[PDB]
């Protein structure tokens, strides 16, 4: 019944700037904060950031702090991030997650992730 | 006159303004007395247990020290909780209510009330906090009986304040019934954070789970005060059913009044709010006591009244 | 930062049989260990969270286990729907970080 919807695939050159985005269905994001997780096929999963829609308090992981910038609006029910200063190492699949127990903090509805590219073409 | 109520959901809750209307609308199902911020906002946490091979060794002493040996760590647990991921809030200290010194004339009951920080309660506050005094002490019993009256009074008793739970759940009697004496941890909030609190009751219940629990902890309580003037052995399992939230409803109608009077806090024109409970569970064995046996065993200086 | 490892990258196993998988975490992280699951298509799916506690909806045939810096993650009988790549997660400093994932095969020859 909770289902976190994600973007498509994108392809963009190096240098610039995405604006990836996940839709919130079944549950409404005020009541939850929304993750953001990193896969590389060779890294495994690596935690960008956080977010709590009710007052927009943002933190990051220390790796992500001048790249990583997530913000989410409740009228759409939609959170989102931002990656600036794209390099060939930022090409990732990037999950969308929210968690709703407040100790254990496990991530309880994942998107399917979207795929990220970045080359000169 | 009496204490009436007004009930309403977890789910989006703030505190009602006290100043935007000048006069509330005329259809309006909220009481004319649940106007601003409350007093302090009630957190229960209901501690039950089960010594589940119950068998014929276990004395009365035991009923009350193994639960209560548990309430020191919990208190501990309580005030040094801190949410990991928080945006708000972080600590006990920046929410809960502080109380600076008791009233003038209660030197009898300094150093079993908590004083300088917070408002917390336990059980534990008989031996202040300390798990040595506890384990050193020869009369569990007799010092939680030590302040009792003779006689029934108005005031809600040091034992009941304590406890925060109602005479039936405790008292020795309960030995002879295979049951266990469940106490309350009171915390006293003076600022209400959902975040925090749904971490604390989370956390309560990885450390504690509690089998069988449906708990509704749907809504809220307010309570206003009016003015007054004059002028084989089976061992029953632990059961959390409708009748184990909403237990404040079963203390005494001065119980509240007369903790906060103690710190020169009055509820005379104010109400406080009461959260839903908080369930916890424990599960103890009988070889624990058997090895915390202790000499003076079955004699204690306290004989309830059985005329 | 707290370093998760999973030793075995990938791990062969057939139908039936139960696997465990573990991963040791570089310091105490006191019982707050999260695993998953990633469907070859790239779905992720909670399993267990604290360290044994069944998410819902979730088989009876996964259980967890461990302490201190230690834990594994048990499957008591290999359906075909199983075979994923599962990683670990500690949520005890706030930083949370993942372990690198072990893979599940089938037996051959
Ligand atoms: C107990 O509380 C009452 C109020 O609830 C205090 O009474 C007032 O205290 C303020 C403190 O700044 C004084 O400025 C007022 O003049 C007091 N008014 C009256 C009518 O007493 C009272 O002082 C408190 N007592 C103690 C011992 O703390
Ligand atoms: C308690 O929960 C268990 C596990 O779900 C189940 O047997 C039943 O719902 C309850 N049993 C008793 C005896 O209350």
């Amino acid at each position: 019944e909770v289902q976190l919807q994600q973007s498509g695939a994108e392809l963009v050159r190096p240098g610039a700037s995405v604006k990836l985005s996940c839709t919130a269905s079944g549950f409404k994001i005020k009541d939850d904060y929304i993750h953001w997780v990193k896969q590389r096929p060779e890294q495994g999963l690596e935690w960008i950031g956080r977010i709590d829609p009710a007052n927009g308090h943002t933190r990051y992981a220390p790796k992500f702090q001048d790249k990583a910038t997530i913000t989410a609006d409740t009228s759409s029910n939609t959170a989102y991030l931002q990656l600036s200063s794209l390099t060939s190492e930022d090409t990732a699949v990037y999950y969308c997650t929210r968690y709703n127990d407040y100790d254990a903090f496990y991530f309880d509805y994942w998107g399917q992730g979207t795929t990220l590219t970045v080359s000169s073409a | 006159t009496g204490p009436v109520e007004f009930s309403t959901p977890v789910k989006d809750y703030s505190p009602p303004p006290v100043d935007s209307d000048h006069k509330q609308g005329e259809p309006s199902e909220q009481p004319e007395w649940y106007v601003g911020a409350p007093v302090a906002y009630i957190q229960q946490i209901f501690v039950k247990s089960s010594v589940s091979p119950w068998h014929k060794n276990l004395l009365a002493v035991d009923v009350f020290r193994l639960p209560l040996s548990r309430a020191f760590q919990l208190v501990e647990e309580i005030r040094n909780h801190a949410l990991r991921d928080s945006s708000g809030v972080k600590s006990l200290e920046e929410v809960c209510l502080q109380v600076t010194d008791l009233l003038p004339g209660l030197r009898k009951l300094r150093n079993l009330l908590p004083e300088h920080g917070c408002l917390l309660l336990s059980p534990g506050n008989f031996w202040q906090n300390d798990w040595e005094r506890f384990h050193a002490d020869p009369d569990i019993i007799g010092t939680i009986h030590q302040h009792e009256p003779k006689t029934l009074q108005t005031s809600a008793t040091l034992k009941d304040l304590l406890f925060g739970v109602p005479g039936k759940y405790s008292g020795v009697s309960l030995y002879t019934r295979k049951r266990t004496v469940s106490y309350t941890i009171t915390l006293v909030f003076q600022r209400y954070d959902s975040r925090f609190l749904s971490s604390l009751r989370s956390r309560l219940k990885l450390l504690h789970p509690s089998p069988n629990c449906s708990l509704r902890a749907e809504n809220l309580v307010h309570v206003h005060f009016k003015e007054e003037i004059g002028i084989d052995s089976r061992a029953p399992e632990v059961t959390w059913g409708p009748e184990d939230e909403e237990l404040w409803r079963r203390l005494s109608f001065r119980h509240w009044p007369t903790l906060f009077n103690y710190y020169n806090i009055t509820l005379a024109k104010r109400y406080i709010s009461l959260l839903p409970v908080i369930p916890v569970t424990l599960r103890l064995n009988p070889q624990e006591a058997l090895e915390g046996r202790q000499p003076q065993d079955g004699r204690s200086a306290w004989a309830p009244p059985e005329s | 930062d707290i370093q998760m490892t999973q030793t075995t990258s990938s791990l062969s196993a057939s139908l039936g049989d139960r696997v465990t998988i573990s991963c040791r975490a570089s310091q105490d992280i006191r019982n707050y260990l999260n695993w998953y699951q990633q469907k070859p298509d790239g779905t992720v799916k909670l399993l267990i969270y604290y360290t044994s506690r069944l998410h819902s909806g979730v088989p009876s045939r996964f259980s967890g286990s461990g302490s201190g810096t230690d834990y594994s993650l048990t499957i008591s009988n290999l359906e075909q729907e199983d075979i994923a790549t599962y990683f670990c997660q500690q949520t005890n400093t706030l930083p949370w970080t993942f372990g690198g994932g072990t893979k599940l095969e089938i037996k051959r020859t």
